[PDB]
């Protein structure tokens, strides 16, 4: 992705806060929660039943950390997604038949999240640098159906 | 579709905006033009640069709409009718753009009230939002 | 939403299909299941194999259910009520497999009713099986 | 780039008897009736209102034959479907910046129309076949998003 020198700064100063034990748990599970069919994919996490259930779920959370470590792997080579992101691409892709939609929708969930916890400090153009880094991720892990 | 639930939800949500209409408005608006820059082909003849006062007006109308939508929620087509003509008749709006905007509507409702934005609430207010999305891109008259 | 000629043509159309709806829901199962494969895994424990019986007998319980919502258009929601806690809570369906089967409908019908496949049924059709699968996929009880 | 042998065998075959002067007509016209929105890239086509307009619209006609020649390009070149499309790719995601689900979009209405067109002879193989088809087309067609 293509980010000004502005922008890496503001998004590494960011994500430099982001708290690496829930962060990602929250965005996992408002994923399961806000679009329910992708609970299909974590029939192995046991109680999926509620919000509440979702959100508390020790795998979610936990699963939700290797979700966040993957984007932190993004961010430290933004030059390079399509390699960094080659074998969770055939995972996601061949083995899990994962939708290419649920890809950014995962995304845009993160950045809720981030927005949830910074509050003001996610001003619109630390949002925009954002995106920038999701759509990205969420199209280099989707090379392998193109 | 709305569950008595969701409705719920977004009434309590959305009624703690109250005075902060045309700043929320106005701020998902201006994170929709910056974060999505094609949704700034829709606004030619505006005044899009950070801060306008067009780009803030008009964020009062979006958000005064939607908490008429609010309101009526159980006869939205009726009452969202003259917007859907704007939207889908006149201005034939691609229904991705309405995606762009509610997530910036969520984005910012995150941003300022956290202890709303549960979860369950934000599934009911991205329903919520998909469902005026549909309405204003549907020519349904 | 359907606009008051939607409701005719998609009432017109379907109509025509008459006693070919198990014929016609069979075909549009089986253009599903072999265009798109991974569809097949919501189906785990049946035979899904060419002519089957079971295909023939469920996609006569599909059309039969297109049918009850074309009588019901206009109180869908409470018609389906039962389909959704099928699809949208038990099953949840990813609904991007609701555009593919609904697209495989407009196939078989394009197939079989060349003289009543007409750009504006078409287009009214498709927005007719767009609103059944937002029923089906949303939770509202 | 994919499609088994017989998928390839299937394909070519109903191609040869496709009337490349109508069908693209057909499909852009039904892409534009169907999804009222997509109207919009083509305001200085004339009269888009009612069906009988966007069909019968010679504009529309042309164009259209112009898309469907560059499908015929497509199915020449099966196994290099992102290079056959490059160009086009630059024209639709960099210039007229047309979100790619409208490229699914007009590929499946493409199938309807060969549908229409071929009925019974329209077998579930045979839709399977041109499914892949015009995937590949929509894919390579929003190469310049990935
Ligand atoms: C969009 C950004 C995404 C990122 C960054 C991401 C990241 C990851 C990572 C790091 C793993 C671990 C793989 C391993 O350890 O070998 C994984 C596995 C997995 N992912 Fe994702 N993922 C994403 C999207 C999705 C989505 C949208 C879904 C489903 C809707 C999904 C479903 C799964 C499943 C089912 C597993 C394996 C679970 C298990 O091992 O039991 N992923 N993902
Ligand atoms: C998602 C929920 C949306 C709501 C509730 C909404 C609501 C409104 C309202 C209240 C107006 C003012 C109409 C009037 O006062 O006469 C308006 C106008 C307009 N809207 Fe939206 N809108 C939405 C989405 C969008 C999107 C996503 C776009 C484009 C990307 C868009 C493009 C426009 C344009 C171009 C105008 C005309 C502004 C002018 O020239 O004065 N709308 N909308
Ligand atoms: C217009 C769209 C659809 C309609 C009208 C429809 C209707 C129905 C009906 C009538 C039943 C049987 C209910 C009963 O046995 O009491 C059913 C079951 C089922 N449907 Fe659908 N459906 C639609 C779309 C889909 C799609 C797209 C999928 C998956 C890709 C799907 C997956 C299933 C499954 C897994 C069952 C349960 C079958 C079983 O285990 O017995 N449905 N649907
Ligand atoms: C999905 C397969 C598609 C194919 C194979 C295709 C093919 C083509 C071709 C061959 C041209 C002529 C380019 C030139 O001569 O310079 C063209 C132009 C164009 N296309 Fe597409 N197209 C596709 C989809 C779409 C879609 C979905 C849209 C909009 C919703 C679109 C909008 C346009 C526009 C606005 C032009 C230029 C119109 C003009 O010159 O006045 N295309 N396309
Ligand atoms: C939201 O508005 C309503 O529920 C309502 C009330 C009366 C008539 N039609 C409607 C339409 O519902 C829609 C429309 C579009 C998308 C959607 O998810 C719903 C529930
Ligand atoms: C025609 O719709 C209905 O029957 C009806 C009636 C009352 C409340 N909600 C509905 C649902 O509408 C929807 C739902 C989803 C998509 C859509 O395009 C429509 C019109």
């Amino acid at each position: 992705v293509h980010l000004t020198p502005e922008e890496k700064s503001a998004v590494t100063a960011l994500w430099g806060k982001v708290n690496v034990d829930e962060v990602g748990g929250e965005a996992l599970g408002r994923l399961l929660v806000v679009y329910p069919w992708t609970q299909r994919f974590f029939e192995s996490f046991g109680d999926l039943s509620t919000p509440d259930a979702v959100m508390g779920n020790p795998k979610v959370k936990a699963h939700g950390k290797k979700v966040l470590g993957a984007f932190s792997d993004g961010l430290a080579h933004l030059d390079n997604l399509k390699g960094t992101f080659a074998t969770l691409s055939e995972l996601h892709c061949d083995k899990l038949h994962v939708d290419p939609e649920n890809f950014r929708l995962l995304g845009n969930v993160l950045v809720c999240v981030l927005a949830h916890h910074f509050g003001k400090e996610f001003t619109p153009p630390v949002q925009a640098a954002y995106q920038k880094v999701v759509a990205g991720v969420a199209n280099a892990l989707a090379h392998k159906y193109h | 579709v709305l569950s008595p639930a969701d409705k719920t939800n977004v009434k309590a949500a959305w009624g703690k905006v109250g005075a902060h209409a045309g700043e929320y408005g106005a701020e998902a608006l201006e994170r929709m033009f910056l974060s999505f820059p094609t949704t700034k082909t829709y606004f030619p003849h505006f005044d899009l640069s950070h801060g306008s006062a067009q780009v803030k007006g008009h964020g009062k109308k979006v958000a005064d709409a939607l908490t008429n939508a609010v309101a009526h929620v159980d006869d939205m087509p009726n009452a969202l009718s003259a917007l859907s003509d704007l939207h889908a008749h006149k201005l034939r709006v691609d229904p991705v753009n309405f995606k762009l905007l509610s997530h910036c509507l969520l984005v910012t409702l995150a941003a300022h009230l956290p202890a709303e934005f549960t979860p369950a609430v934000h599934a009911s207010l991205d329903k919520f939002l998909a469902s005026v999305s549909t309405v204003l891109t549907s020519k349904y008259r």
